[PDB]
RNA sequence: CAGUCGCGUAAGCGGGGCAUAGGAUCACAAGAUACAAAAAGGAAAGAUCUUGGAUUUUUGGAAAAGCUACGCUAGGGAUAA
RNA sequence: AUUCUAUGAUUAGUGUGAACGAAAAUAGAGCAGCCUAUUAAAAUAAGUAAAAUGGCUUUAAAGCUGUUUGAAUAUUGUGGG
């Protein structure tokens, strides 16, 4: 697919971006939900990593 | 200010309490409730 | 619980059931039905009193005395499970869960 | 479903109110859990559960006053004379 | 020992966030040890280590630092981490 190069490609003259908005002048944040705080924040993170636990191959009888 | 949250502390010594609301012109709260560590009703009085 | 109804019932002036055709009433019969019991011997129910049964500790020996069967027998309640089919999860977080966002992973695990 | 309490002869009822109008995370504080413990024994600082203090009222939650007729740039005619 | 490149590592961790971000170890490039330094230096280090306070760095350690103070003498366990 290579996108601007006329329009019966399919993907002239916008390629695939729609018309005048931010995704189309600039990029928008991958972590932006539009203002609504994330999960994440209202929730917050649950638990730790332990960091000290040994890391242990498993094998069976089978 | 009328109101006050107040805490209310197994005597079985184990740790757990209830919390309930009372005007402070009230006596303290002193109840029989159930404690989930020893699995028994017993008696919870007011914290302070 | 199961109930075990006690019935006492009244006959008409000599009307003196049969021994045998009382005998016979019960010889093929699975569900005892005591509306067409009564009416078939023309009864008249007059008395009556109640107590019920459960499983209790003593219920197995006592089937093994008198050789009832289906003391080997338990019952679960049935489970209706829900009746909506599946969907796909919806959300912000919920569509960034797969290892395509993996940079975008501390925003979307762990989460309380 | 389990736990264990109340009322009731009993069947049974009870996880606040006839129903519909009270915001999170974070940080902080008080209890429990025995999880991990940066050499090791402890601890600190963390994790899990319960709980508390909010015109966080722009109430999915910034600590925030004006002038320009000296004005400037990007746009709109998506709103004026 | 130092230096350069890659991995470790969008990691541990820090931060309300946005983001910032090691080391051990591994691989490769090079490889060199010494004080009698292949160029001419030490009688083995005191206002130093360290502390309080104000800052930098930073994970609270370590490291740098103005002001005011201020140690010990070696595994026969002295000092730093
Ligand atoms: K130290
Ligand atoms: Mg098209
Ligand atoms: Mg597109
Ligand atoms: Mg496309
Ligand atoms: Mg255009
Ligand atoms: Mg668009
Ligand atoms: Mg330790
Ligand atoms: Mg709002
Ligand atoms: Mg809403
Ligand atoms: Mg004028
Ligand atoms: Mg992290
Ligand atoms: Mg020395
Ligand atoms: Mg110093
Ligand atoms: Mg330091
Ligand atoms: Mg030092």
């Amino acid at each position: 697919i290579r996108k601007g190069r006329g329009p019966s490609s399919g993907y002239g003259k916008t390629a695939g971006r729609g018309t005048k908005g931010q995704k189309a002048h600039g990029h928008v944040k991958p972590w932006f939900q539009g203002g609504q705080t994330p999960l994440i924040v209202s929730h917050g993170r649950k638990g730790f990593v332990n960091q000290f636990a040994a890391d242990m191959s498993e094998l069976n009888l089978e | 200010s009328r109101i006050i949250n107040v805490r209310l502390i197994s005597m079985a010594m184990t740790g757990y309490f209830y919390t309930f609301t009372r005007p402070r012109t009230s006596l303290p709260m002193s109840m029989l409730k159930y404690d989930p560590i020893v699995r028994r009703k017993v008696l919870f009085l007011e914290q302070k | 619980y199961h109930r075990l109804n006690v019935f006492v019932l009244e006959q008409k002036p000599g009307a003196k059931i049969d021994g045998e055709a009382l005998k016979k009433h019960l010889e093929n019969r699975e569900n005892f039905s005591l509306k067409g019991f009564r009416e078939k011997f023309d009864l008249e129910p007059v008395g009556f009193n109640l107590f019920r049964s459960e499983w209790d500790e003593g219920t197995a020996e006592v089937m093994e005395r008198h050789g009832i069967p289906g003391a080997e027998v338990e019952f679960k309640r049935q489970k209706f499970a829900s009746l909506k089919p599946p969907r796909k999860a919806r959300g912000w977080e919920a569509k960034r869960q797969k290892p395509k966002y993996k940079s975008l992973w501390k925003y979307v695990k762990r989460i309380a």
